[PDB]
């Protein structure tokens, strides 16, 4: 038979993956939701009982969270949108090369292995009036870190430069699959160097961007490092992950940190749903 | 335009040799070569692909080489099929035209007429992958029929179709080109398509060309004893011979005829070893007319046992080794050495091994 | 052909400058004495190497670099190997790739790690090996798996189907089609999920910051944060943003090894008639 | 055995002290320092998650002075009056500077014993200033007069939106009476009575006109204490208030060209050295000549007040020790903690340590003044020392009292008092979401 | 063994609808038919791939209709080539040998002898991305020839190869199967290779089979009026008719008066829309003595003006529609009022409409 002889193999094939993924993550998720079901404070343990959705209704009825949300969203939808448009060109230069035999192909990948703290301090020192290789290039007494909009500009640049080797690698690996005869016939059928793209080479890798457009807009949504190490909350610029860090770790307000974690789990799951539904052809289908 | 391929050559870590020749506008040309004989590589080269190594090619009076394939207005149907899997067949046919003059009041009729021509008008919904071979081939051909370029370059365009579809495509592939549109370079080793279509055929082998005549000047007067034994799939069988001008030789026989063709063979110092080159289509069974009204037709065939049927007319495995002769359908023979034949000794291809230029016609 | 060799030699430096000048500024910070760290001047004057001999002080950084160079080369291996099984079973198989396994492996990675740390901490407290590799490896693998699942389930189903058919015809048991048929064609699809897992489990500091106690499994990206130069409230720029230039060596000599299997167009088995 | 935990920032000194009390003292029971991270809040989170699990370890531990007893309000760090009939409350406060015996008591008893203290004090460029200001309203006036020069008019403070902002604002608050919350941990006494409110608005008007000063420019809103220690060292600062580390910092830094415009090229005695990462111990003579060369351009004075020569009651810091309640045996911890803060330990911890130690009469001997020549002032900054606000929860109230003060520029003194008070109230009652 | 297909329906709307036949050991079954009628689908449903909807396959004493294709021991060559684009041709042919029994002393010589057979010895160590089309075809055939398997399945195994090499390859395939090979199904369209190999052919259109007769009883006596217009490549049945048992006319005159089989023809007694269906290989010029060594075989005196001169056997198109007629080379013809066409009235096989069988041979 084949129906039985494929599922009997597939179950024992995916056994270890989902087994390990449920052995050390099911109980933690359950506990993280339990802590949301009821008020809880680590400063006064066992001094609390069930309260319901009070944490949700108080986080949704403030102004300190919509501000940390309209910033993380306004940063994600402008960081990934420029990251894709730059990673396309970077992967093309990384793939159609004649000298890139590890010359550019890895010098475009070392700026992703630099640790996030040691790479955020670099930008924090880079932009300080008086101290910094480029901060002096600005006019006298500029300090683009004290005001809001230049701070957002520098915090999105320190993300573009950091994560460009993450979507300048998938759009290359999933691009070395495009057969040569297809691009060849596109070339001979009256198509230039751009009309080739978006017509014959792009719709092929459509399942290879769904991995670089779905595993970035999660991490670039919970931006915590490059915004905390770099002006961590000046003039209402803190992201939502910094708001889930402050109210949980440095305040011991577990009953609310769990709610603010679940409230972004949901809001990012809606993005994952929209992305899986908008592309059709995807991982399972 | 007049594509003048002056001394073209490719190399490899050797694939074509000096291809010095020309292709005027309007006329066809049909390459043919046994297997891997610089044939699809010649089309890839004359297109924008496969940059040349010798250093000359002139589409028209221009000097078009090392240029972009897009600026040469050449269509193509590869041996393979591009057949963009994500598009449907409507878009696969409309692709090279929609990157041209856009108006949608044109494609709607164009990709319908050029799909009714190839008998596809009912199959304008599926996408490649859901199509069989005889349909992917037709779509690939349509993607270059629909272009109306200044040169058609079809590379084995109809390989796997049926018989009547093939005889209709061979009609509507020249009933289309006859209006105007190309100095087309057809490629096929079919031995009927290179005879019914091309205005000037081209036989080649391992790069070097052999004969560039017309589809009859090769079947009648073939040069270099390879296009001689190549075209006409029941290949002309080759008997040995001696010099002996008047009566040359046979494997079992010496008396021959036709002095009306030795007036130029008079001046020859060719080595006495001679290949006689009798085509099988010229042989008949002596039990029909004894050759002609003249009874004498050299009744010589004796040993034939492998009589393959083939329907319309059968083939005797003639042996005096491993020769073939063809006899008519009603020939009353079934594995029996009663088939004393009659060859026609007024037309045959005398040859020698060294230079084989014994064409000696016209 | 200098035409396509000058454009491609200028657009081969206008990238290796863009993506390098910060990894030159970090070096300039790393190679300056403790008096001129804050005068700009990207090209350092009065260069010295006190910072490297500082970080390498006995048994401080070596036991935290080994505990990472020998845990990354295990999490990568064990997250690609068993993380490729489920991928091959969701791509080239029928039933298991339901909306359940995928809907779970999609929510696993995306859940914020912040609220998840303390349950894992108090779990590993009295369940087993709290402050060593197996206690640190398992969460790394469990949070890297969805990446090595979506990066392989999208490059394991772009192999031409006729290749799988021709593998079936010859009599190749599924343990051999995955070994001699479908693997080497997806070589640019495996060395792109064996690099991302490495870079994820090599420079993260949210788990190993609380789930590690002593020189036994104290990874480099967390023994590089808690440095003390001379005073409590200070940033030892000679030991932070100057140990990165040492932790970046393996992530260089690993990409330089695994960038060979990314070979250009590799498949000629298409319709061809 | 007792395994006291200390921050990784000052840990080698505590290792040497742990040695000198475990192996040098009789063989009673050993001790170690399994340190904890230096995030300064990561440490609190780690200790909290360890004590919550009730893991039978972590006998005695080092906690910052701001975690007075609110760390141990539920019962985390055991009090001293519950000693095994020992000398806990008889030795931890037998005689210790009247300041650091306040930042360990919770309400009416001590829950810890302080090991390290720290007090801010002005550091002014003694070159071009013979009149160190002693009033903030005159402290910025001096810089206003000094605006003639391009950069010496840079008042260098620690006002970034972090603990620095509150630890610099609380000094000015208490320097004119009144407490943030109260003399206890229930109410908010910031603006209740007009007596209290007559001071907050002047504190805000002095922390506004120094950031909007005629010479002060931007980069003052996002300046922590490191910019305040480096502006004076570069050469573009005349007044800057920082902890007492800046004198060793300058005297070991300005040798290597990073000078405050005083030459200090480096005498060929220490210049004749290729000394490793630490540039200390030049047999005290190069140190002597270096300090004597820095004598004329590096002056300090008691913290500049706001009141008419009622000195500004500084906000102290440091590090205290406390026995945890997560140990079924504690007598050994109570016995060892008093051997971990004794004469020799608390002498070394400042003689060849970083943190200014604290003892009854240590600051008044020739055995101490060889390293801290600001001792005559630091022993007075520790008697009338205004501790950071006593609270049953601190980490919450500070990141709101500084969030209200996040944009220092345009604070508009007379307005934001009510907003800051209601913010502190929402922090202290338990309602709201921390920014 | 004995592959007995019984009503193997497949569709996804369609595909092969009703396929019921048997294949004993030894004999070929050469499937033929027009493009998009279902042959590849048949080979797949035989090999297990593309699971059948409502059929009951059988092989030997069992019902292997749902077993894994790996558990059938069936070689195959696809329309496409499915060539492993990284294994050099050596390992690419040796692959099936490296799956069950791997004595390298045997594998190093089996693949060598095989590559010698198919004329691949030179380009033997190379990757199938730098090979030609014909060489890819020959390698895809080599990967299936060297197995000694339980059965064969070939799907146009020689599509793009010169006729010269093609005939040698066909003779070699016949020899190999003569050694031993069971159920060598052979989908092919070249009519010259469906009458020399296949000991039994199956003409099919849109899934349904038409005839399962020997390739002699298929060309001599066709059934269902389609296997007459499909095999015998230049076939022609455009002639109407009007029965008058003694006197029956035609678009040209009296032709059919053949009492030696007219008995069954009149026993038919069917509608008067009958069709005579005269082959082209029997219409001839006015050279041979007409009838059968006689006259009055109805010299047509046709007026057409289209001649195709492929080789020494020309085709005249004659309408006075679109009829065709083979003609010997010696008849000097052109595009004017020309030759009187004589038809031998002994091989007619008259058809009839509205039922379209009129087999007339039983
Ligand atoms: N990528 C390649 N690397 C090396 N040699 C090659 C490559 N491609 C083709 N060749 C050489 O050129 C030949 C192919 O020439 P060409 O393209 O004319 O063949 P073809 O027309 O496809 O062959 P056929 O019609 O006989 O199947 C090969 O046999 C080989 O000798
Ligand atoms: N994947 C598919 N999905 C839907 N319909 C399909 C699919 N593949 C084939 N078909 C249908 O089957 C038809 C062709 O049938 P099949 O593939 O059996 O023909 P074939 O014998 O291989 O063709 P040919 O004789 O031209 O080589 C197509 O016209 C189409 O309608
Ligand atoms: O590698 C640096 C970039 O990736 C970071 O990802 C880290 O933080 C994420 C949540 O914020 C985590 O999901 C992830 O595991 C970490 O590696 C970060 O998202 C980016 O800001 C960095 O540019
Ligand atoms: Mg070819
Ligand atoms: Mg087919």
């Amino acid at each position: 038979d084949d129906k039985k002889s494929e599922r009997r193999l597939a179950f024992w094939l995916i056994a270890p993956a989902v087994l390990l993924m449920l052995a050390v993550t099911a109980y933690p998720i359950g506990y993280a939701v339990w802590l949301s079901l009821q008020r809880y404070n680590l400063a006064e343990p066992h001094d609390t009982e069930f309260i319901g959705l009070a944490n949700y209704v108080t986080v949704l009825t403030d102004g300190y969270w919509w501000t940390a949300f309209a910033v993380t969203l306004g940063i994600t939808v402008v960081s990934v949108a420029i990251e894709f448009a730059l990673g396309l060109a970077l992967a093309l230069v990384m793939h159609r090369t004649i000298f890139g035999k590890g010359a550019v192909r890895t010098a475009i990948l070392i700026p992703y292995g630099i640790v996030t703290v040691a790479a955020s301090y670099s930008w924090y020192y880079a932009w300080t009036p008086g101290t910094g290789y480029l901060a002096n290039l600005l006019p006298e007494g500029s300090a683009p870190l004290t005001d809001q909009l230049p701070s957002l500009a520098i915090v999105v640049l320190a993300e573009v430069w950091k994560t460009t080797p993450f979507m300048a690698l998938l759009l290359l690996a999933g691009l070395a699959l495009v057969p040569q005869d297809l691009l060849n016939a596109a070339q001979v059928d009256g198509a230039g160097p751009w009309k080739r793209l978006t017509k014959v080479i792009l719709p092929m890798i459509k399942p290879a961007i769904l991995v670089a457009l779905l595993f970035r807009t999660l991490d670039a949504f919970r931006i915590f490092d490059n915004i905390y190490i770099l002006t961590g909350g000046s003039n209402d610029t803190g992201s939502v992950s910094i708001l889930g860090y402050d109210n949980l770790f440095k305040a011991f307000n577990v009953g609310l940190g769990s709610a603010i974690s679940v409230l972004i789990f949901l809001s990012v799951a809606i993005i994952a749903f929209i992305y899986i539904k908008i592309f059709g052809a995807a991982a399972p289908g | 335009a007049e594509i003048v391929l002056d001394r073209v050559t490719k190399s490899y870590p050797a694939a074509v040799k000096e291809f010095s020749m020309t292709i005027a506008d309007g006329e066809f040309i049909i390459l043919v070569g046994p297997s891997g004989c610089g044939k699809s590589t010649t089309l890839n080269m004359i297109a924008g692909l496969e940059e040349i190594t010798s250093g000359e090619l002139r589409i028209g009076g221009e000097r078009v080489n090392e240029k972009a394939p897009k600026d040469r207005d050449i269509a193509m149907v590869f041996q393979s099929y591009a057949l963009y899997p994500h598009m449907t067949v409507r878009q696969n046919i409309a692709f090279p035209l929609t990157l041209a003059k856009v108006p949608k009041a044109e494609i709607a009729a164009k990709v319908e007429e050029t799909a009714k021509i190839l008998d596809l008008s009912e199959l304008l919904d599926r996408k490649p992958g859901q199509l069989s071979g005889g349909q992917r081939q037709r779509v690939a051909m349509g993607r270059a029929i629909v272009r109306s370029p200044k040169a058609f370059l079809m590379d084995q365009p109809l390989s796997n179709l049926d018989a009547k579809l093939r005889v209709q495509m061979r009609a509507e592939i020249s009933r289309l080109q006859d209006r105007l549109g190309t100095t087309t370079v057809y490629v096929t080793h079919d031995q009927t398509e290179a005879m019914t279509l091309g205005d000037r055929v081209v036989v080649m082998l391992a790069g070097e060309v052999q004969q560039i005549g017309t589809p009859d000047e090769l079947y009648s007067s073939p040069a270099n004893l390879f296009v001689a034994g190549f075209i006409g799939s029941p290949a002309m069988n080759f008997f040995p011979a001696t010099r002996t001008d008047v009566g040359v030789r046979l494997p079992f026989g010496e008396v021959t005829l036709t002095p009306h063709m030795l007036d130029l063979l008079d001046k020859q110092a060719r080595p006495e070893n001679i290949i006689v080159g009798i085509r099988p289509e010229h042989i008949e069974d002596s039990a029909l007319l004894d050759g002609y009204a003249r009874i004498r037709a050299l009744t010589f065939s004796v040993r034939a046992d492998i009589v393959e049927s083939l329907g319309a007319d059968k083939y005797v495995h003639f042996t005096t080794n491993q020769f073939i002769a063809r006899v008519s359908a009603d020939s009353r023979v079934r594995t029996g050495e009663q088939i004393e034949l009659a060859i026609d000794t007024t037309k045959l291809s005398i040859f020698d091994a060294a230079t084989g230029l014994n064409l000696t016609r016209d | 052909d200098a035409r396509r060799a000058t454009w491609w030699s200028v657009v081969n430096i206008l990238v290796i400058v863009y993506a390098l000048i910060p990894v030159l500024w970090i070096l300039s910070l790393s190679l300056k004495p403790t008096s001129s760290v804050k005068d700009g001047k990207l090209i350092p004057t009065e260069i010295t190497f006190a910072n490297y001999k500082a970080i390498f002080s006995g048994d401080a950084f070596t036991s935290a670099l080994f505990n990472s160079i020998g845990i990354g080369l295990i999490t990568t291996i064990i997250a690609v190997v068993i993380g490729g099984m489920a991928a091959y079973a969701v791509a080239r198989l029928q039933f298991p790739g339901k909306q359940l396994l995928i809907g779970v492996a999609l929510l696993i990675a995306m859940f914020p790690h912040i609220s998840l740390v303390t349950p894992i901490f108090n779990m590993w407290r009295g369940i087993g090996l709290f402050d060593t590799w197996p206690g640190l490896i398992i969460p790394y693998i469990t949070f890297a798996l969805p990446l090595a699942i979506y990066t392989l389930s999208a490059f394991f189903r772009e192999i031409p189907w006729d290749l799988e058919k021709a593998a079936k015809m010859d009599g190749a048991t599924p343990a051999q089609a995955f070994r001699k048929v479908i693997a080497p064609l997806a070589a640019p699809g495996i060395v792109t999920a064996a690099i991302l897992v490495f870079i994820f489990a090599w420079n993260d500091l949210l788990l190993a910051l609380s789930l590690t106690a002593t020189q036994r499994a104290i990874t480099a990206p967390v023994a590089i944060a808690n440095f003390t130069g001379s005073s409590q409230f200070e940033e030892p720029t000679g030991s932070i943003a100057a140990g990165a230039m040492v932790i970046t060596i393996p992530i260089i000599i690993f990409v330089l090894i695994f960038q060979r299997r990314i070979v250009a167009g590799l498949t000629s088995g298409a319709v061809k008639g | 055995v007792i395994n006291y935990y200390t921050p990784a920032n000052e840990e080698a000194t505590f290792k040497a002290v742990a040695n000198r009390c475990n192996e040098q003292l009789g063989g009673r029971f050993q001790i170690a320092q399994r340190n904890l991270p230096k995030g300064a809040d990561d440490q609190r989170l780690q200790l909290a998650r360890r004590l919550t699990g009730n893991d039978k370890s972590l006998d005695v531990m080092a906690l910052d002075v701001v975690w007075t007893a609110e760390f141990a309000e539920a019962g985390w760090a055991v009090p001293l009056s519950e000693d095994p009939a020992g000398l806990a409350e008889a030795d931890a406060t037998e005689n210790t500077l009247p300041g650091p015996l306040e930042t360990a008591r919770w309400q009416d008893e001590l829950y810890a014993a302080p090991i390290t203290t720290n007090t801010q004090l002005l550091w002014y460029r003694a070159d071009l200033m013979p009149a160190p200001p002693t009033t903030w309203d005159g402290m910025l006036d001096e810089a206003n007069r000094l605006y003639r020069e391009g950069g010496p008019s840079w008042i260098a403070v620690q006002g970034k939106q972090y603990e620095g902002m509150v630890v610099w604002f609380n000094t000015l608050l208490q320097s004119a009476g009144g407490q943030v919350l109260s003399d206890d941990g229930q109410r908010v006494t910031l603006t209740d009575t007009p007596e209290h409110r007559a001071a907050t608005v002047k504190a805000l008007r002095i922390i506004k006109s120094v950031a909007t000063a005629p010479g002060a420019d931007p980069s003052i809103t996002q300046t922590d204490e490191n910019t305040a220690r480096l502006a004076l060292e570069q050469g573009k600062a005349a007044l800057e208030v920082n902890w007492p580390y800046v004198l060793p910092s300058l005297l070991e830094n300005a040798v290597k060209g990073g000078v405050s415009f005083l030459p200090l090229d480096g005498d060929p005695a220490l210049q004749g050295s290729i000394n490793d990462v630490g540039t200390f111990s030049p047999t005290d003579e190069q140190f002597d000549i270096a300090f004597d060369a820095s004598k004329k351009v590096f002056g300090f004075a008691p913290y500049p007040g706001v009141n008419p020569d009622e000195p500004a009651r500084v906000t102290l810091g440091g590090l205290n020790l406390a026995v945890a309640s997560t140990s079924q045996h504690k007598a050994e911890a109570f016995e060892a903690i008093r051997c971990l803060r004794n004469v020799e330990n608390q002498r070394y911890t400042s003689i060849e340590g970083g943190l200014p130690a604290v003892r009854t009469s240590l600051y008044d001997d020739p055995a101490f003044q060889k390293k801290y020549p600001q001792y005559e002032i630091i022993r007075q900054q520790l008697t009338n020392a205004a501790v950071r606000p006593a609270t049953p929860v601190y980490q919450a109230v500070s990141t709101r009292m500084s969030a209200t003060l996040a944009p220092i520029s345009d604070i508009d003194p007379e307005r934001t008092a009510d907003e800051l008070t209601e913010a502190v109230q929402k922090a202290i009652d338990g309602k709201g979401l921390i920014p």
